[PDB]
Parts: C-alpha cells; sequence; structure tokens
C-alpha cells in the first residue's frame, strides 16, 4: 500500500548533467567567515549521501532544469518571489516538468454499502455535559504551540456555555468554575456561547492541558470554584 | 643572526626584493599549490631542528582569494607556522615588523611561556580605537 | 608616508553624533570575493538596525576595498596602516570591538539615518531630508 | 490556439490569456505590478504597457496594457518599441518621487520586487527635487509590520485580502496621491491568511515580524524543498536556514496543492525547531544523574538491555515519517508496533482511509476543489483545521460569478467586470458545526448542533 | 556603435569559404566578438583549416583554441546541437583580420583531428584541452596532461566539477606523502615527451619558477602547470563585478593593463560607450604599467649578463612610478581600479604636479639607459644571434610582441585595432630588421619606453573634462554621491553589488597590447550575473612553448640568457 513513496522524488543518484541541486544562492556569502569565531582553519562542506541536493552553491537550479523539487526560485532579473514564474509552463500553471508528488491509490472501480447505523437524537443530562470541540489554528497544534510568537496569537484558556445552562448553574461570564475529568480538576473562566446547544461545554482543544481526545467525552460535575 | 631561506614565488617575492642545510628561517610567500607542495616539505625536513617558518601574504596564510580546485588552502596546513604577515602583497615594513615580531620569540622561551598569549589585536586595541578623523581620499 | 586612499587596515567608523554607522545590511559581506566578513542584524527598542557581531577575518582578505565601495554608510573604511602580525592565525579573526574606531574617518559629515525614511528616536516621520510632514487621511483639507 | 506577432518574432499563444500572461510564458519580460496571476488584472499600476499595431503594416499605433489586453488571434505588439520603453521608464520614475531611501533597513532589500522593475526597465537617474510624501504606521499584529512609505498604490493586498482570502479588516483609505493601505485602526489582522500578504506585496510594506527578529538577506539562505508539519494538508514549503536557525517559512509553488499560498499556522508556526530546550545529545539517566552519549556509545548501550528484556514494543506517532515508523516497526516486529492514537481515533481514521481508497468516489486536490458548483461541510471546522482547503471553498463559491460572466463574454482576467456581474450570488455553501464557523459569510445556510445531529 | 551584435557576413573569408565547401557546409553565428564565428564539422576541419593557410592573403596565426562545456547553456538559438565544442581563433596579419571556427561535439564521442600539422603551436592548447576537458585530439603524439599532475582524475573545467576548494576534502597529508614518495623518486619512463634516447637526464629549475627535462642540447620539456591557480573556473562563481581583482593577478608587472581587456569586454556585453575622461585616464594608467614592466625587463636583462652595480638605481624610479600608482588608484600593485563603465574613483587634485614631476625626472634616466645598453660591448656579444628565429618562426608558435615586431612584421594592437582611444595620439612603432634575438629585443623595448612617455605628455596636457563614469544602467557601481541621497541609484547600487548586475546573453571578445605580447578575454554570457565561460590567452604561454624550437643546436648557458630574454612569466603562463 506504500509502493508509490518510491516515485514521490528522485534517488540522491538524480543529476542534472552530473551536477547535484543546489540549496544555497550562487551569491551565498561568508564561507571563509561563518565558522571563523571556533576555528579558522575552514572545516569540509559538509556531504549529502541521501538526497541529490548538495549542502553548498555549487549545483544546479535553473528554471529549464529538468526536475519536479525546487528548492527556491531566482532567475535573472527577478529576485523576488515574481521568479516563480519561471519555472512554470504557463504562468498560474503547474511547474514546467510536473508538480512533486505522487497519488498513493487511484479511485476504486466498485464503492460501499449504504451505512444503517443512524445515531439517536442527542438528549442532554442532569450531571453529565457532553464534551463539544473547538479548534484554533494558533492553539490546537503540538508543535506550532510551543513557538513564542504564538503565545499572544492564541487566545486565554476559557469554558464555553449555552446562556441557559449558565442560568442553570449560576454563572456569567468570566466567572471560573471547576470541573471534573478522570479524576482530575481544571478551574477556567466562563464564556458564554449562543450558538452552543444546551447539554453541551466547549473546550479548546489541544492546549496545555486539554487533550484532543476529549473530543466526544463528558463532564460529569460542574460547579463554581472557590 | 637569523639565516633566511625565501621562497617567494609570484607577485610576493616583489615586495620582498625591494625589501640549503644552512637557513634557520623560512619565509614562505606566495600561493601554496597542491602540484608543489612536496617541493616546500622537503625543504622543511632539510632544515636543522630550531626551525622558524614566517608566512606572509593572503595567499600563504589562508588559501586567500583563490579556494580553488587547484590550491592548498594555507601553508599551515602541512608545515607549523610561527608569525602570520596579513596583505596581499604585504609591506617591506611588515617583513621587518615580522622579524621583530619573531626576535620576541627567540628571546622568550614550548615557546609561548604564558607571554605570548597577548596578541597584538588586543595590545595595539587602545591605539586603534581611539582614532577619531581621518585624512579625505579626495587629495594626494 | 601613505596616500589618503591606501588599502591598509579595515575599520569601523561612527556618526557625528557617536551611534555606530553600520545599520548590519550584508552588502558588504555579498560583496567580497574571498567571503571574509560575518555579521548578524540586530534592532534596538529605538528601531535601529545595528550589528549584533562583526566578524572579518584578515587571514583570508586581500585588501582589495570592494566591502568599502559596496557600503552605502560609509561605515566600513580602509585606513593608512599596514602594521599588522601575529602568532596564531585564530588572532587574525577581528571582532566588532577590534574594529569599531571612536570617530567618522574619511567621511566626516554623512548620516545615512537623515536620509532614511525609517523612524529613530530624534527622527520621527517627516524629520528627514526632502521628506514632508505625515497627512492622516481623516483630514479636513482635500 | 491563437497566434500573436511579438516585436517581429510570431509566436503561438492561448486566445482566452491577456497579453501579459500570454508573453510572461514565451520568456518575454514585461514589468508589471499590479497583476497577479492568482488575482487577476485590474490596470492600476500601467507598468505593463506596450505598442500594439492594428495590423502589420501600421508603423504608429498606441499604447494598451498587455495585462489588460486580450490575446486574440491577429495581435501585433512591440515590447521593445521607444515610445513604450521611455513610458514604462516614467512608470517606474513616478513611483520613485516618493519612495523613501529605505533599502539597507528594509527587510524587503534583495527580494523586493520594486528593486527588479526599477533596475529591468532602466531607470536610474533621479530629476525629482521636490520633498516625498510620509506615513504614519499602524500595529498589525505579532505576525506582520507595517511601512506605508514604501507603498506604490498596487493594490494588490486589497485585492488578494478582501476579494480573494476574504478578510473584512483591510481596505483603502483616503484619495489622490495620500491613499493608505491598512487597518481602520491598529490592531491584528484577523484573518487566517493573512500572511501571504508578505509574498503579494511586492514591497516592503508588510514583511515577516518573526523573521525580523533574527534577520538576513535571501542571498545568504540555506533553502531545502520541505513540506509542513502542522497540519494534514501537505503545503509545500521552501524553509531557509542561516547560522544553524531556522529563519523564515516561504511559500514552495505546487500547481496541484497550495500555488502561491500558505496558512498563518505553516507560515508562523515554526518557531519549535528554534528552542534551547531540545535535545542535542543522546542522554543516559543513571538515578538522579545523566550521562552524555555518543551516537556509537547510545546504540551500544540500548541494544545490550533490548538484548536482555523478553518483549519490546514501539509506540509510532502520526507527526513521524513514513521512514520513520516503519523502521520503528521494523525493529520490535509488527506484532508489537502500537501507533499511538487512541482507539476512537484510530476508528475514525481507518474508516475516513476506508471512504477514499474504497468509497469508489473520486478526492480532489487543493485546487481541484475551487472548480466545484456545490460544498457540503459537515462536522468539520476547516478553516481552523486544514485552513487551505477554506481558502480553496471561497474560491468555489465565487463559481457562480465566473459563469454568469462567461454567458455574457466577459474574459476570466477581468476580474472588476466579473465581480461586478456577480452581485454577491453564490454557489451555494452548507456548513454544519456545535458553534460559528468562519465560513459563516459565505455560507447560505449554517446548522450549528451536537455531532449526533450534524 | 562598436559593441553592435554583427555576423560579418560582408566579410570576404566568408564568400570565398561559399565557393569553396558550399552554403550548407557551415553556419555563420552573431556575436559581440568583432570577429566571424563559423560552425564547420569536424570531418571538414583540416580541409577548412589549410584552406585559410593558402589564401591569397592567408592566415597565418593560430591565436587561440580551447573548448567549452555548453551542456549548461540555456540560450543558444541558431547555434547547432552541441554537447561540448572547440574554438580555433585564427588571425591573418594581411588583412589585419580575424576568423574564429567552432566544431560542435557529442557527450559520447569527444574526439576531433589535431591541428598540430598546420600550427605548430596548437601542441600546449590541445593538452590543456584535454586536461581542463575531456576532449580527445586524435593523432596528438603526447597528449598528456599540461596543468593538473598526471594522477588527477577529472576534467576541471567542466560544469559537473565543483570550483571550490572547500568542497574537497582538505590537506589531511594522505596525498602530500604519495606525492612527495613519487617527487623523491624522480626516474624517466621515456613519456615526458618525444623521448627518442649515452643521455644525461637532468632537470633544472630557475622571473617564475617551473621544471625543466633536458637531454645532454638534443631535446627539452617544460613541465608547467606549478602556478595554476583555477582563474579561469573561478570566472563562473564570482559576478562581473567581483571577478575585477582576480584580472590584476594574471600578469603581476601587469597591473592595470590586465583590467582593460576584461573591462572592454565586459561593456561590450553591457553596450556601453565610455566618456573620452575614462579612456585618457585608463591608457594613462596602463602606460604607467608598461613603464614600469619595461624598466623591470631591461634592468633584470642587464644584470643577469652584465655588472648590476650602475643599474641598481632604477629601483628608485619604480618606487617612483609605484607612488603615483597608489596616489591614483590607492594601492601599489594590484590596483583593481578600473571598473566597468569607468574607474573607481576621479583624480586626485594633486596628480597633475606628481605627474610632471616623473615626465621631468625621466628622460635622463632613458638616456643613461640607450647609452648603458645601445653602446655596450660586451652584453651585446653576449646577446647578439643569441637563440635566434625569425619571422616565419614567430607566425608559426604566435609569437606577439617585441619578439613578432623584432621581424618585419609591424603589428601592433594600439595602431591595427584602436582601443580605449588609443587612435587620437601621436606615437610611433619601433620595428626590428627581421631577426628577432635578445639584443634586438632589448633595444626594441628602449624606443617602446620612449613612446609610452610620449602618450603619458599628451595624458597630462589633454586631460579633457567630465565623468570618470558612464552615464548607463549597467555602470557597475553607480557614483557614489547618486547612490548615498537618491533612491533609485541605491536601489540600483544595491542589486549591482549583491546579486550582480545582468549581462545578455551574448558573446565578447577584446585584444589589448600588454607589456608582454598579446594579452585577450574570451567572455560568454548566458544572460545571468557571472560568466559562464572565461578564456584568458596569455602570450607567455606561446612564448614558453617556443623554446624548444629555437634552443636545440645551443648550450645551457644558451638556454639561460634566452629565458632571461623571452617576455615570460608563469602566472600569465598557468594562470
Ligand atoms: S597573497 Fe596576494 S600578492 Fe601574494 S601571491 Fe597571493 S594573490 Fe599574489
Ligand atoms: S558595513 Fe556598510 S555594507 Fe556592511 S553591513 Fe554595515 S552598513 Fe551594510
Ligand atoms: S578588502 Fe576585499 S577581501 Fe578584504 S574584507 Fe573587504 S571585500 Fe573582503
Ligand atoms: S521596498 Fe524595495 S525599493 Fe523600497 S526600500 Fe525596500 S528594498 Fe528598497
Ligand atoms: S501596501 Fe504593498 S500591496 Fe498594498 S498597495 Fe501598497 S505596495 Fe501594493
Ligand atoms: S493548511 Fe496551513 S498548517 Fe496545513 S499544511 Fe497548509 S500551511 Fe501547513
Ligand atoms: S500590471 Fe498591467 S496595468 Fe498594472
Amino acid at each position: 500500500e506504500l509502493a508509490g513513496i518510491k516515485d514521490a522524488a528522485p534517488d540522491a543518484t538524480f543529476r542534472i548533467r552530473g551536477q547535484k541541486l543546489a540549496r544555497e544562492p550562487h551569491r551565498y556569502s561568508g564561507r571563509t567567515a561563518m565558522r571563523a569565531n571556533i576555528s579558522v582553519h575552514e572545516p569540509r562542506q559538509p556531504q549529502d549521501i541521501d538526497t541529490m541536493f548538495t549542502f553548498s552553491m555549487e549545483g544546479n537550479n535553473q528554471p529549464t532544469a529538468h526536475r519536479s523539487q525546487v528548492p527556491f526560485a531566482w532567475a535573472p532579473g527577478w529576485n523576488s518571489p515574481q521568479a516563480w514564474n519561471k519555472f512554470q509552463d504557463e504562468v498560474g500553471g503547474k511547474l514546467r516538468f510536473g508538480d512533486p508528488g505522487v497519488r498513493l491509490f487511484e479511485t476504486s472501480e466498485n464503492g460501499l454499502d449504504y451505512f444503517t447505523s443512524v445515531p439517536a437524537r442527542f438528549q442532554p443530562q442532569d450531571g453529565k455535559w457532553r464534551i463539544a470541540p473547538y479548534y484554533h489554528l494558533f492553539g490546537s497544534d503540538e508543535l506550532s504551540q510551543r513557538a513564542p510568537v504564538f503565545q499572544s496569537r492564541m487566545p486565554q484558556p476559557y469554558i464555553k456555555l449555552n446562556p441557559a445552562d449558565a442560568a442553570k448553574l449560576g454563572v456569567n461570564a468570566g466567572t471560573r468554575v471547576s470541573f471534573s475529568y478522570d479524576g482530575n480538576t481544571v478551574t477556567l473562566p466562563v464564556e458564554i456561547a449562543e450558538g452552543l446547544t444546551a447539554g453541551q461545554v466547549g473546550l479548546p482543544m489541544g492546549m496545555s492541558g486539554i487533550a484532543p481526545v476529549l473530543a466526544g467525552a463528558h463532564l460529569e460535575d460542574l460547579k463554581e470554584a472557590q | 643572526s637569523i639565516w633566511p631561506y625565501n621562497f617567494g614565488l609570484s607577485c610576493c617575492y616583489v615586495e620582498m626584493v625591494t625589501s640549503p642545510r644552512q637557513a634557520d628561517l623560512m619565509v614562505v610567500a606566495g600561493t601554496c599549490f597542491t602540484k608543489m607542495a612536496p617541493v616546500i616539505q622537503r625543504l622543511y625536513d632539510q632544515m636543522l631542528e630550531p626551525k622558524w617558518v614566517i608566512s606572509m601574504g593572503a595567499c600563504a596564510n589562508s588559501g586567500g582569494m583563490y579556494d580553488i580546485y587547484s590550491v592548498v588552502q594555507g601553508v599551515d596546513k602541512f608545515i607549523p607556522v610561527d608569525v602570520y604577515i596579513p596583505g596581499c602583497p604585504p609591506r617591506p615594513e611588515a617583513y621587518m615588523q615580522a622579524l621583530m615580531l619573531l626576535q620576541e620569540s627567540i628571546g622568550k622561551e614550548q615557546g609561548v611561556y604564558r607571554a605570548n598569549m597577548q596578541s597584538e589585536r588586543e595590545r595595539k586595541r587602545g591605539e586603534r580605537i581611539a582614532v577619531t578623523n581621518l585624512r579625505t581620499p579626495d587629495e594626494i | 608616508y601613505l596616500p589618503p586612499r591606501y588599502r591598509g587596515r579595515i575599520v569601523l567608523t561612527r556618526d557625528p553624533d557617536g551611534e555606530e554607522r553600520c545599520v548590519a545590511c550584508n552588502l558588504c559581506a555579498v560583496a567580497c570575493p574571498v567571503g571574509c566578513i560575518s555579521l548578524q542584524k540586530a534592532e534596538t527598542k529605538d528601531g535601529r538596525w545595528y550589528p549584533e557581531f562583526f566578524r572579518i577575518n584578515f587571514s583570508r582578505c586581500i585588501f582589495c576595498g570592494l566591502c568599502e565601495e559596496a557600503c552605502p554608510t560609509t561605515a566600513i573604511q580602509l585606513t593608512p596602516d599596514f602594521e599588522m602580525g601575529e602568532y596564531k592565525r585564530q588572532d587574525l579573526v577581528y571582532e566588532k570591538e577590534d574594529l569599531l574606531i571612536s570617530g567618522p574617518g574619511k567621511y566626516p559629515e554623512y548620516n545615512f539615518y537623515r536620509m532614511a525614511g525609517m523612524a529613530i528616536d530624534g527622527k520621527d516621520k517627516g524629520e528627514a531630508e526632502n521628506e514632508a510632514k505625515p497627512i492622516d487621511v481623516k483630514s479636513l483639507l482635500p | 490556439m491563437a497566434t500573436i506577432h511579438v516585436d517581429g518574432k510570431e509566436y503561438e499563444v492561448n486566445g482566452a490569456d491577456n497579453l501579459l500572461e500570454a508573453c510572461l510564458s514565451l520568456g518575454l519580460d514585461i514589468p508589471y505590478f499590479c497583476w497577479h496571476p492568482a488575482l487577476g488584472s485590474v490596470g492600476a499600476c500601467r507598468q505593463c504597457a506596450v505598442k500594439q499595431y492594428q495590423n502589420a503594416e501600421d508603423t504608429r499605433g498606441r499604447l494598451v496594457m498587455s495585462c489588460m489586453t486580450p490575446a486574440s488571434d491577429g495581435t501585433f505588439i512591440s515590447i521593445d518599441d521607444e515610445e513604450a520603453k521611455q513610458f514604462r521608464e516614467s512608470v517606474v520614475e513616478w513611483l520613485m518621487t516618493n519612495h523613501p531611501h529605505d533599502c539597507p533597513v528594509c527587510e524587503e532589500g534583495g527580494n523586493c520586487h520594486l528593486q527588479d522593475m526599477t533596475v529591468m526597465t532602466g531607470h536610474s537617474f533621479r530629476r525629482y527635487r521636490f520633498t516625498k510624501r510620509t506615513h504614519r504606521n499602524q500595529d498589525l499584529g505579532p505576525f506582520i509590520s507595517h511601512e506605508m512609505n514604501r507603498c506604490i498604490a498596487c493594490y494588490r493586498c486589497v485585492r488578494y485580502y478582501k476579494d480573494y482570502a476574504d478578510g473584512t479588516d483591510l481596505g483603502v483609505y483616503g484619495a489622490h496621491d495620500n491613499v493608505y493601505f491598512g487597518r481602520p485602526e491598529d490592531g491584528t489582522l484577523e484573518s487566517e491568511f493573512s500572511g501571504n500578504l508578505v509574498e503579494i506585496c511586492p514591497t516592503g510594506v508588510f514583511t515577516d515580524k518573526t523573521h525580523s527578529e533574527r534577520y538576513n538577506r535571501k542571498w545568504d539562505m540555506q533553502f531545502a524543498p520541505s513540506i509542513c508539519q502542522q497540519c494534514s494538508i501537505g503545503c509545500n514549503i521552501s524553509p531557509g536556514e542561516r547560522y544553524g536557525e531556522l529563519r523564515r517559512i516561504e511559500n514552495r509553488y505546487n500547481g496541484t496543492v497550495n500555488h502561491y499560498f500558505l496558512c498563518d499556522r505553516g507560515r508562523f508556526g515554526y518557531g519549535y525547531v528554534n528552542l534551547k530546550d531540545r535535545p542535542r545529545q543522546p542522554v543516559q539517566r543513571r538515578g538522579d544523574d545523566f550521562i552524555t552519549l555518543n551516537a556509537e556509545q547510545a546504540m551500544q548501550g540500548a541494544a545490550d538491555i533490548l538484548r536482555q528484556s523478553k518483549k519490546v514494543i514501539g509506540i509510532g506517532s502520526p507527526r513521524a515519517s513514513v521512514e520513520s515508523n516503519f523502521a520503528l516497526r521494523e525493529l520490535v516486529g509488527e506484532e508489537n508496533f502500537y501507533t499511538g492514537i487512541a482507539h476512537g481515533e484510530q476508528e475514525r481514521l481507518q474508516l475516513a482511509l476506508k471512504v477514499l481508497r474504497e468509497g469508489g468516489i473520486y478526492t480532489p486536490a487543493l485546487r481541484e476543489i475551487e472548480s466545484y458548483d456545490a460544498v457540503l461541510v459537515l462536522g468539520e471546522d476547516v478553516t481552523q483545521t486544514g485552513a487551505r482547503v477554506a481558502l480553496a471553498v471561497r474560491q468555489a463559491v465565487k463559481g457562480k460569478a465566473r459563469e454568469m460572466a462567461a454567458a455574457q463574454k466577459v474574459a476570466d482576467w477581468q476580474i472588476a467586470a466579473i465581480l461586478n456581474i456577480g452581485q454577491r450570488a453564490k454557489h451555494p455553501l452548507f456548513v454544519t458545526n456545535v458553534d460559528d464557523t468562519r465560513l459563516d459569510d459565505i455560507a447560505a445556510w449554517t446548522y450549528r448542533a451536537p455531532v449526533e445531529d450534524q | 556603435p562598436a559593441w553592435q551584435t554583427r555576423d560579418h557576413l560582408d566579410d570576404p573569408v566568408i564568400g570565398e569559404l561559399r565557393n569553396r565547401f558550399g552554403p550548407d557546409a557551415f553556419t555563420v553565428q552573431a556575436t559581440r566578438t568583432g570577429v566571424p564565428v563559423v560552425w564547420i564539422k569536424r570531418e571538414q576541419l583540416l580541409e577548412v583549416g589549410d584552406f585559410l593557410k593558402k589564401l591569397p592573403k592567408p592566415y597565418v596565426m593560430l591565436f587561440d583554441l580551447h573548448g567549452m562545456d555548453e551542456r549548461l547553456r540555456t540560450h543558444r538559438e541558431g547555434l547547432p546541437a552541441a554537447d561540448f565544442s572547440v574554438f580555433y581563433h585564427l588571425i591573418s596579419i594581411d588583412r589585419n583580420r580575424d576568423i574564429m571556427l567552432k566544431v560542435a561535439l557529442a557527450e559520447n564521442d569527444l574526439h576531433v583531428p589535431t591541428f598540430t600539422k598546420l600550427f605548430p603551436n596548437a601542441n600546449w592548447y590541445e593538452r590543456e584541452t584535454w586536461d581542463l576537458f575531456g576532449i580527445t585530439f586524435d593523432g596528438h603524439p603526447n597528449l598528456r596532461r599540461i596543468m593538473m599532475p598526471q594522477t588527477w582524475k577529472g576534467h576541471p573545467l567542466r560544469k559537473d566539477y565543483p570550483a571550490r576548494a572547500t568542497e574537497f576534502s582538505p590537506f589531511e597529508l594522505t596525498k602530500a606523502k604519495q606525492d612527495l614518495e613519487m617527487e623523491a623518486l624522480t626516474f624517466k619512463p621515456e613519456e615526458w615527451g618525444m623521448k627518442r634516447g649515452d643521455f644525461m637526464f637532468l632537470n633544472l629549475g630557475p622571473h617564475g619558477a617551473f621544471r625543466i627535462v633536458l637531454q645532454l642540447i638534443v631535446d627539452c620539456v617544460p613541465d608547467i602547470g606549478y602556478h595554476h591557480r583555477g582563474a579561469e573556473k573561478m570566472g563562473e562563481r564570482q559576478s562581473w563585478h567581483s571577478y575585477i581583482p582576480y584580472t590584476d593577478r594574471i600578469e603581476y608587472l601587469g597591473g592595470c593593463v590586465n583590467e582593460m581587456p576584461y573591462v572592454l569586454a565586459v561593456e561590450k556585453l553591457a553596450g556601453i560607450t565610455v566618456p573620452d575622461r575614462v579612456n585618457v585616464i585608463r591608457v594613462m594608467l596602463s602606460e604607467l604599467f608598461r613603464i614600469n614592466s619595461h624598466l623591470l625587463y631591461i634592468s633584470t636583462f642587464i644584470q643577469d649578463v652584465g655588472a648590476m652595480t650602475p643599474v641598481f638605481f632604477a629601483f628608485t624610479d619604480r618606487q617612483k612610478i609605484y607612488d603615483l600608482v597608489e596616489a591614483i588608484t590607492g594601492f601599489r600593485m594590484h590596483p583593481a581600479w578600473f571598473r566597468i563603465g569607468g574607474v573607481a574613483h576621479d583624480l586626485p587634485r594633486g596628480w597633475d604636479r606628481l605627474l610632471r614631476e616623473f615626465l621631468d625626472w625621466m628622460p635622463k634616466r632613458l638616456a643613461s639607459y640607450e647609452k648603458a645598453a645601445l653602446q655596450n660591448t660586451i652584453l651585446k656579444g653576449r646577446s647578439q644571434g643569441v637563440a635566434a628565429y625569425g619571422a616565419k618562426e614567430a607566425l608559426e608558435w604566435g609569437t606577439t610582441g617585441a619578439g613578432l615586431r623584432a621581424t618585419g612584421i609591424d603589428f601592433d594592437v594600439r595602431k591595427a585595432r584602436p582601443y580605449s582611444g588609443y587612435e587620437n595620439f601621436d606615437f610611433e612603432i619601433p620595428v626590428g630588421g627581421g631577426v628577432s634575438d635578445c639584443y634586438t629585443r632589448v633595444m626594441l623595448k628602449v624606443e617602446e619606453l620612449r613612446q609610452s612617455l610620449r602618450i603619458l605628455e599628451q595624458c597630462l596636457n589633454n586631460m579633457p573634462e567630465g565623468p570618470f563614469k558612464a552615464d548607463h544602467p549597467l555602470t557597475t557601481p553607480p557614483p557614489k554621491e547618486r547612490t548615498l541621497q537618491h533612491i533609485e541609484t541605491l536601489i540600483t547600487h544595491f542589486l549591482q553589488v549583491s546579486w550582480g548586475p545582468v549581462m545578455p546573453a551574448n558573446e565578447s571578445f577584446q585584444m589589448i597590447e600588454a607589456t608582454k605580447g598579446i594579452n585577450s578575454y574570451y567572455l560568454t554570457s548566458d544572460g545571468s550575473t557571472m560568466s559562464y565561460r572565461t578564456r584568458v590567452r596569455t602570450p607567455s604561454f606561446a612564448h614558453l612553448q617556443q623554446i624548444p624550437a629555437a634552443i636545440r643546436g645551443s648550450l645551457v648557458s644558451d638556454l639561460i640568457v634566452y629565458l632571461g630574454s623571452i617576455d615570460f612569466v608563469m602566472s600569465d603562463v598557468d594562470r
């Protein structure tokens, strides 16, 4: 089932007329001064045995080179992102020799049967609160929430409630409320969500403390924090 | 009393002019090449026990501007060097200041002696940094 | 005796107001044929670009002066001084504290920030050469 | 399809295209600012001027704009005509009258489209001696810095942000030579696709703030073709490194998937690579003490204990590569290999795989999404997870205006005519979520309900 | 203009080639070389070549022979399909015209017939083409490596070969020990040349250091390549502007003479005509360096074959010339002062008084030199008939300069093909009486030194007014005072020193009269900001190739005198 990955990119013996594909622009600077504060003797250039690319500027990045993997776009007289026009067949089209990437599976000749597993209609329960998942572009992903520039772009941790359910609980916007998941206790400030239906509880998925496995789970206890 | 064997070759020995088994000093100048490097290694071997080597110029200190397939990147790769004199080409006064910087090593002895840790970068620092005004370059 | 245009030791100069003249634009590093300049841009809270570190490998340098003529601030200049010599090649690597001198060198009066549109302390918008005052879009005058 | 005559030579081009996108495909360099391949032609900057003749014998013609001129069969144009060249130089000269002296301290320097076109026209001598107009700046949030003095009024930013990306908080203000591009007041740009403005703006007005902390020029970068790791869409990227740290994230063109645009999580979420807390050497514990090992020591130390163990299991990850999971699977055996995701998340993923492989329904690429005529979104808050699909779905909803304009014989590149014909007519889009989504401004109906009700 | 692209179809050599081989047997390329360029097939190379050798005003000299890779050349409109190419530059003195023949090759079949039978100077050129590219010349007697050592795998001017030393593994001395052992066991396998042979094989190594294997003179074989710096390869990894320092180091005595053909060739690709003040300034610096080189040749010539006590005063005069050069340019040697479109700065305001002091100072010394060398008998007796050659030997081996002019062939480049405004000056071309030897060559140089001082007299009194840089968008860099104040000038300066100036796809070619012989630059642009191919023709390579033909029948002392008389430097030879 993973046989297509061989054709996704060429191997480390692929050459453009004997040249390896370059990683650095041809005007790359500081070769004899970058590492000169540790040792004045220039080290050897890193050697890549895994891929067709070289850890240097001594290689090829021609717009008309027969390849699909283009590390960066540059042309004579076009130093900006507008240099991608030289690498396409028609401007705004596909890359000249084809876009990189291959589809592992093609469309099957025959389809499936109809799924007859229709769920019953949702009903709220006293005590149990369904966890409605809320996702954020700048908080829900594991690696990128550890970026320091994302700390201010992500919102404050909250807990979203229907107005009728917050009226039954007795809270308003901003009140810190406590709940129990799996024997643990987390306290969060309440936010009010009119479009959220009653019996549900909005949590931000993938944050520091709220795992995405919690989607579709249940909160047994919910009360004002003291 | 220092006896100099000058192996200056091209475009770096023209300043030296303006400035076997008998020498104790080898003043390597010029570009050191991959093809001719055994010649300098045998001439270094021929000399007697108390050797001193002065590298002058960027082509002998490093490869200089010739970071190219046919040039070795410095004479210090294969022979020990004592003094380095930057420039392309250096000056006769620099050659004089090299012999003056080397007699201090000849009179200071493992010849570091914990006194050669002081460097001209730090020693002439308060001289060079206090400079404010320089002559305008539209005049002779 | 040396002429004024002599190509010896490379220094970094200062403004007549006393700040370092280098704005870490990296044009001197790229224009060098030997690749003997490394630097990184830093920025003050005032907003002034300046080099975090400036490193010249004088073992490699050929004193061609292409760095001086590349510089759009007159910060890097070549001085009449050939007196250099060291026991170690590692001591031919000069940092910014070995290169930054106390005055403006060959060009006593040029300040780049007075030309530049970018706003730093002492020069808000419209306080540069041949620059008018900013007009807001909400202004009553058509 | 069509044949045109350019500067005496003869070429074969597509008739539906305009003259700028025809001639740029043939390798004929015409300067331009306001045109974009994604955004279409509006005709504002007047930089793309060519001389057009009526036939082969007409010696004195007229200056037209090649972005606004169709490449019909029988077209006679001259890029290198002297009057066209002088006018194109004058357009650069008029833009240079109010431009600040900022290239050493501009982050667009060396990667600036205005710098390239100024050289390409061959305008190097200043005649203007009067004062320059200045603007104050806005705060646009933690990602994008603002410098309005560098603006050339090409209108690419507003055409991308409002028309293409359907953002609401960027507009043009003022009139005549005092036009101001920005927000009504300071604050964060609300769009999830705000960061494409750094590539879309041909000057240094909108620049990457995350890159200006550790800035380096483009020629000092080391680039590799890479894939975004922040979600499942697979946008092609070109990460750049200097001095051992990842510096910026650039869009890598792929005409099948992402083309010119990335999302903000992909563009700005790279900072975890540059953390000081990452392990750089193998580390072995000894009670409370920690021992640092090299690669050879770590392998010999680990396999001594692994030989003495009676059963070794392996836990993979969805954020690890295919070669990394397989190698883990090869080390413990396939009977001892676990995926690392929960059982309920595993059950939804293999059912999602089953309908793609065995459903018999084609699954479109990210750019093929923009050709569809109706979209039903069930449960997936797609702007927050898979954000480039939401950008692709907005373009699909605009297909209704393209169909009406085609019936009235308006060309595909004349975007302001197509938008005028449309007048809020949309292809139908029906989204279901537990709350409101960011696709609600263009959706025909929104259904807020629990997941069983969806 | 003198830079516009021409096919040279009105040259009379093409019409007689049409009437001899037909219209379908070649293909004409439109260049900016100034000469016709014709693509011929390799099966017709010898027929076309020997046809030009017996034209009624024949092409007598093979100027250059080298190769191009051409595999990564994207702009190839009009050319035949080539994977490699070999060019042949031929010169007719009687027509004052040149022709270039280009042979196209495929990557599997790098084979072309040798040109050595027609023109003897082609032997070293084909060995270099075999060394640096992988073209095999069929019929070559000793086709071995002339630049790199004999165990060097790889052809360094191929485009798949990495240029930089850092890209290879450093000097770990694994190969230094093996090369040392090989050099220690210096023995003759009878492969180092013809080597027919009782016979004592001796290696003698002496203004440059090189080895020669001599048979004791029955046979002598120069071994060169000890000073190879990869200058031609360096042109591919440097921009057009940042390559300029490397030009100054092809010849150490040349200085600004060496920069002149390169900047003139780049200005043809740029389409720049320079102002008159640029022409007079460039001619001034080139005649100053020419005087310095000629005084060095006359000085060193008098020291080896005579008493060196009076002529040591010439060091003070060379010190005055170096002080005047570093007053104008900045630095005594390797100025790197010529720019694309002009020079680096204007002349400083006190230049006239120093040049006037040098022009007043020089005639007394010059007339003492004429007395010291023209009237002497001992050096004249040791320099007359010492390895002499004539006009037939000069034109065979591509010998130019004082050598060629010492025979009856009056051929200067400054009069035949004027460059840099040399045609607006009043100077004479000295010439010998048909025999080129050691006395005649030195006497010619004394006459040339006086003519150079006449050119400097006209430069001081007719120095015109105006810019030191052309007004053109490819003038690199722009004037700095405009760069420091004006944004469009700053934008042009920003991209020119960083990415580089964009030269459009063409081929240019310039020849200048150098301090020693004729130096040329053949530059190819593929439309980028770096050169695709840079070819440097140095006359010393031909002059050093000519010595085994003339020294055969002489002593070792005659070899030392002949080597001291010829105008050769090993930096020129190996580049
Ligand atoms: S250091 Fe400079 S002057 Fe000396 S040999 Fe090398 S290039 Fe020539
Ligand atoms: S020295 Fe000049 S060119 Fe170099 S970084 Fe500083 S301002 Fe830029
Ligand atoms: S003088 Fe030349 S070699 Fe030295 S740092 Fe400046 S550009 Fe580099
Ligand atoms: S936007 Fe471009 S032209 Fe304007 S200052 Fe920045 S780099 Fe220079
Ligand atoms: S801000 Fe940038 S994209 Fe917008 S109009 Fe100005 S120059 Fe064009
Ligand atoms: S949609 Fe955004 S996060 Fe997902 S792959 Fe593309 S750029 Fe990365
Ligand atoms: S690009 Fe055509 S008018 Fe602006």
